[PDB]
RNA sequence: ACCUUACGAGAAAUCAAAGUCUUUGGGUUCUGGGGGGAGUAUGGUCGCAAGGCUGAAACUUAAAGGAAUUGACGGAAGGG
RNA sequence: CAGGGCCCAUUCGGGUCUUGUAAUUGGAAUGAGUACAAUGUAAAUACCUUAACGAGGAACAAUUGGAGGGCAAGUCUGGUG
């Protein structure tokens, strides 16, 4: 009789069964408990300042021969630390020390993305200004 | 506060995004008809997608029911008057059948055209856009107009303006400044 | 400015082996020859088997 | 593992490039008139042809 | 030229055959494709794809070229052809040939009113190859074919206007998608239903009304 | 329990049930939801103990897996 | 400047009837903008209307992402290695 029951008046059994199975799932769960909230370095928002602690030269995964070259990240809101990708060519040497950096996820949902082993965020903009814009030259920085 | 204002969004975006068989369609639309984007192609596949969900809603209904002969008269009655459902088709099976060049030719830039004060699709989106153009004795300036087959015998240049007389225009009047600067 | 002198040189060596009737500079006494190059098309970059194969030929 | 490497290099190959300063060209139309000359090089005007439509032919 | 050898290649090229609705009523088993392209001279061709298979060697793995084609024109009838080759313009030769062979008759149907020409089918009809499950309903009028790329492609080339479908298993499968997409749309003339109720008087075979035009 | 078909089923191996399942509803109970971390920590609870039963997460990863195919190999068996 | 049968039944001659490129030239058309005025408004601003001015290629110059696959679009040319 496939399984489940399926008499007119077993509706209770059928309830209690899909929210015990409910949690066997990935999103659920993660939005049940509530990880976001506690176990995340953003804490469930989108974006988050930091200041940059120092420059890192993390060399990717194989097959794949290159250095990846981060930073890593205070958090402004939290204190915590934080690998942040700076991502085009020649961009880390905008993001020299002691800076107010923006950054985001990647956008794996919290995995880190590429070759590169364990970071899971990037630089999006430095003291205040973008970096593609520092990269395709439309503006430039501030002193500090 | 006060009451809110309604607003609707009046076109929606494909499913997939490139796919070669649409791109050629919708280009091949636009060039005939003298469109500038997809999302005048999209407005008409979202006007028509919705009076196919209410004569889809309709049809389910079996027929002398009140509602159907109700909306059915009425939808047939707005289709039948603005032009884009012929006279003897008539039957709300037809109404499903439509699609969007039907919509299209009923339009002020290609009415323009196809009365012939145009010559071209482009050239009557202009003549509409730069306000030679009144479709009763009201200048209309929008070429997605959608004129109501008893407004087609009425669609003529407009009083005030060239091309309908009593003042030739600022480039005109330039060209005769020095031609009579010329003679004096 | 290096591309202007790889530029220049190309430019210099069209002049050169434009009095010398074939090929290379010192022509037939030369010993060598002057080569061409491969019309490959796209078929052998990262190389594979080839699954437009042409039904006709000119 | 190794979180250190050379810093030095970064910027490498963008340094690198020779600029090549761009040609000036004349302005593509606008709106309907950009969509205008695009269907008449699809449609109408199908000068280039291989058999198959092409629309960046490499130089054969 | 032809110089056919079957008793229905020989009836086909006398003329004593007009159409393949005479095939299709006494079952007749085609062997030969210019059979098929005499009696629908108007139906036109699509490769879907060209993948390479291989098989492993002593040195090096030995490749071919698996191509499928489906036929059709675009009132009522379908073929469906896989072939594996050396040559990718062998297997696309082949294919056509093994795609006009398998050629089947499509029952279209009404939705509701039965007013037109019949734009959908009659009922619902599945089909399965592998994992892959392929249904198809019956959509209104101005629904057109609501199918991924390559059913849809098949559908168009049957005849029909407007159809919902729906997949289940691994769909990506080409080749298994639309062997059952073929079955799925061979199945409409298997339903019975209550207009076919009515008795037939089972007409006579050609075979033995012509069968003095064949070899001897 | 076995043998043969394949009406049928299945991804196949195979199956008289693993059929009567997109033409999807005879009744009912239990379990699963990519691989690790991990049957681990922690809290209960049973036990003299050894342990049993319940039982996560952070983090990490683009496969892990099933059944078949063709090769290659075997301190496997035969033949030429 | 790159194209069809035909009037021709006048062999590679005008090419009507069109389709698109042009370091080839012409006038027309109009708002963005500016501004008397009136309207607008509690008073204004703006919209709607309207004298006067306001165009045409370095002018009144549309971006944002891409071009191996998924997934539209390179049988390119330099650079790095
Ligand atoms: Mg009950
Ligand atoms: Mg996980
Ligand atoms: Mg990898
Ligand atoms: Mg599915
Ligand atoms: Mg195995
Ligand atoms: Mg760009
Ligand atoms: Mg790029
Ligand atoms: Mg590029
Ligand atoms: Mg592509």
């Amino acid at each position: 009789g496939k399984g489940k029951p399926r008499g007119l008046n077993s509706a209770r059994k059928l309830r209690v069964h899909r929210r015990n199975n409910r949690w066997a799932e990935n999103n659920y769960k993660k939005r049940l408990l509530g990880t976001a909230f506690k176990s995340s370095p953003f804490g469930g928002s989108s974006h988050a300042k930091g200041i940059v602690l120092e420059k890192l030269g993390i060399e990717s995964k194989q097959p794949n021969s290159a250095i990846r070259k981060c930073v890593r990240v205070q958090l402004i809101k939290n204190g915590k630390k934080v690998t942040a990708f700076v991502p085009n060519d020649g961009c880390l040497n905008f993001v020299d020390e002691n800076d107010e950096v923006l950054l985001a996820g990647f956008g794996r949902k919290g995995k880190a993305k590429g070759d590169i082993p364990g970071v899971r965020f990037k630089v999006v903009k430095v003291s205040g200004v973008s970096l593609l814009a520092l990269w395709k030259e439309k503006k430039e920085k501030p002193r500090s | 506060p006060r009451a809110p204002r309604t607003y609707s969004k009046t076109y929606s975006t494909p499913k997939r995004p490139y796919e070669s068989s649409r791109l050629d369609a919708e280009l091949k639309l636009a060039g005939e008809f003298g469109l500038k984007n997809k999302k005048e192609i999209y407005r008409i596949s979202f006007q028509l997608s919705k009076i196919r969900r209410a004569a889809r809603d309709l049809l389910t209904r079996d027929e002398k029911d009140p509602k159907r002969l109700f909306e059915g008269n009425a939808l047939i009655r707005r289709l039948v008057r603005v032009g884009v459902l012929s006279e003897d088709k008539k039957k709300l099976d037809y109404v499903l059948a439509l699609k969007v060049e039907d919509f299209l030719e009923r339009r002020l830039q290609t009415q323009v055209y196809k009365l012939g004060l145009a010559k071209s699709v482009h050239h009557a989106r202009v003549l509409i856009t730069q306000r030679h153009i009144a479709v009763g004795k009201q200048i209309v300036n929008i070429p997605s107009f959608m004129v109501r087959l008893d407004s087609e015998k009425h669609i003529d240049f407009a009083p005030t303006s060239p091309f309908g007389g009593a003042r030739p225009g600022r480039v005109a009047r330039r060209n005769a400044a020095r031609k009579a600067e010329a003679s004096g | 400015l290096n591309v202007l002198i790889k530029d220049k040189e190309r430019e210099e060596r069209q002049a050169r082996l434009a009095r010398v009737r074939g090929g290379t500079a010192t022509g037939g006494a030369g010993k060598k020859k002057v080569k061409g190059k491969t019309n490959l098309g796209g078929a052998f970059k990262k190389d594979q088997d080839f699954d437009l194969d042409g039904p006709d030929d000119f | 593992a190794k979180v250190h490497g050379s810093l030095a290099r970064a910027g490498k190959v963008k340094s690198q490039t020779p600029k090549v300063e761009k040609t000036e060209k004349p302005k593509k139309p606008k709106g309907r008139a950009y969509k205008r000359l695009l269907y008449t090089r699809r449609f109408v005007n199908v000068t280039l042809v291989n058999g198959k439509r092409r629309m960046n032919p490499g130089p054969s | 030229g032809w110089v056919p050898v079957t008793k229905l290649g020989r009836l086909v090229k006398a003329g004593k055959i007009t159409t393949i609705e005479e095939i299709f009523l006494h079952s007749l088993p085609v062997k030969e494709f210019q059979i098929i392209d005499t009696l629908l001279p108007g139906l036109q061709d699509e490769v879907m794809n060209i993948k390479p298979v291989q098989k492993q060697t002593r040195a090096g793995q030995r490749t071919r070229f698996k191509a499928v084609v489906v036929v059709g024109d675009s009132n009522g009838h379908v073929g469906l052809g896989i072939k594996t080759a050396k040559e990718v313009a062998g297997a696309i030769r082949a294919g056509i040939i093994i795609a006009k062979l398998s050629v089947i008759p499509i029952r279209r149907g009404y939705w509701g009113t039965n007013l037109g020409q019949p734009h959908s089918l009659a009922t619902k009809t599945t089909g399965k190859c592998g994992s892959v499950t392929v249904r198809l309903i019956p959509a209104p009028r101005g629904s057109g074919i609501v199918a991924s790329p390559a059913v849809k492609k098949l559908l168009q080339l049957a005849g029909v206007e407007d159809v919902y479908t729906q997949s289940n298993g691994k769909t990506r499968t080409l080749e298994n998608t639309l062997k059952a997409a073929f079955v799925a749309i061979g199945n409409t003339y298997g339903f019975l239903t209550p207009n076919l109720w009515a008795e037939q008087p089972l007409p006579v075979s050609p075979l033995d009304i012509y069968s003095d035009e064949a070899s001897a």
